């Protein structure tokens, strides 16, 4: 209930603010870290197996085991967050409805594999897989047309899944492909 | 009597006191965290850091933690408790903890000796190897009392909040302003 000035130290709880991204750090074994726009990760130990049930799944190691296919039935990807959801006493809000199958957009799966495969992203092929993220690559180009604002939120969370494995990834972003400015 | 040279003493305690290896009493009521003692003074071997936040509703601090930092080994001294963070490859400067009545008693090779009641209270003891070579809130260690308000910038100043509010860590941390009665 009360505003901190940050960073702020006491003995079980860090909480820091960069000119990018907002940290949290607790002896419990919890990291978050949030740029303030849309990018939002979150860090457990080990400790915590078995034991997760947020909209991150369970903690158990086994890929898409008990997070969709529970008791035979195969939950699809909307109606698993649907059942995610918190209920406030007052708000009656309104889930979203299934939208009508598009078409798989393999259209421009060449331009997204030449992009993230390049050449600053070298010592992290090997880290980090290439087919999860240029899976969501694929959608974003083709429900975000024109600008290009929703390829380079996949290109720069591949970039920090590079640099959170230990790797060093090089400096893709050119004056024409999405640019970012700071003053100095 | 005779002349050999003691060990000396700072002193942390209660709701924001200090005596410096010189032996100057004053008060500082900061929250952030402050160098205590090192020796990366203007390179460096040790650094002792105290994490100071409020405790009660008045606006003083206490001290409720403190980092040792020798070469790249990282103490922590945080809820009654030790903990060793970033133990370095091959190197491990020789340190040892022991527990000695109420008080948790960490003591090093190179000279360095922390005594800390597991609340607010912590001593901190220097080999006489270290005259004049430290600086922090805790004074410069050289016998000579009014020179103990050295700032960061090597400023000797008489304001006991300009020269405390010089040695926080971060740059976001706000200033102390004056002293809570
Ligand atoms: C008490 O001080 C002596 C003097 O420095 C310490 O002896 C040093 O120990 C380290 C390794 O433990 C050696 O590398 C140094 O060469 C020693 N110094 C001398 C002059 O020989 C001694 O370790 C300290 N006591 C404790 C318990 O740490
Ligand atoms: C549950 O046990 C451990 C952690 O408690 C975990 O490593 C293991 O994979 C889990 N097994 C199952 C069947 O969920
Ligand atoms: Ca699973
Ligand atoms: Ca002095």
């Amino acid at each position: 209930g009360a505003v901190v000035s940050t960073p702020h130290y006491s003995p079980g709880l860090l909480i820091e603010k960069s000119d990018a991204y907002t940290k949290v750090y607790s002896r419990a074994g919890l990291t978050l870290m949030w740029n303030r726009e849309d990018a939002l990760m979150l860090e457990l130990d080990t400790k915590f197996r078995n034991h997760t049930c947020g909209l991150c799944g369970d903690y158990n190691g086994l890929q898409s085991y008990s997070e969709f296919l529970s008791d035979g039935v195969l939950f699809s990807p909307l109606e698993f967050g649907n059942m995610q959801k918190i209920n406030q006493p007052d708000v009656v809000c309104e889930d979203p409805e299934e939208e009508v199958a598009p078409a798989s957009c393999s259209e421009h799966r060449a331009e997204c594999e030449r992009l993230l495969t390049a050449e600053a992203f070298a010592d992290c092929q090997d880290l980090v897989p290439l087919e999860p993220y240029l899976r969501a690559c694929q959608q974003d180009r083709c429900r975000c047309p024109g600008g290009d604002t929703c390829v380079c939120s996949t290109v720069a969370e591949f970039s920090r899944q590079c640099s959170h494995a230990g790797g060093r990834p090089g400096n893709w972003r050119t004056a024409t492909l999405c640019p970012k400015t700071c003053p100095g | 009597c005779t002349q050999a040279v003691c060990h000396g003493t700072c002193s942390i305690y209660g709701s924001g006191h200090y005596i410096t290896f010189d032996g100057k009493y004053y008060d500082f009521d900061g929250h952030c965290s402050y160098v205590a003692v090192q020796d990366y003074c203007g390179l460096g071997s040790f650094s002792i850091i105290t994490e100071n936040v409020p405790c009660g509703t008045t606006g003083v601090t206490c001290s409720k933690a403190i980092k040792i930092f020798m070469g790249r080994t990282e103490l922590k001294l945080e809820d009654k408790h030790r903990v060793v963070i970033q133990r370095d490859e091959g190197h491990h400067v020789a340190y040892t903890t022991r527990e000695v009545g109420q008080y948790l008693v960490v003591e090093s090779s190179t000279g360095i000796i922390v005594i800390w009641d597991k609340r607010t209270t912590v001593f901190i003891k220097l080999a006489p190897s270290y005259k004049g070579t430290v600086c922090g809130l805790c004074g410069n260690f050289d016998h000579r009392s009014n020179n103990d308000f050295t700032t960061r910038d090597h400023m000797v100043v008489s304001s006991e909040l300009d020269f405390g509010n010089s040695w926080k860590e971060a740059p976001t941390c706000p200033d102390v302003s004056t002293n809570p009665e």
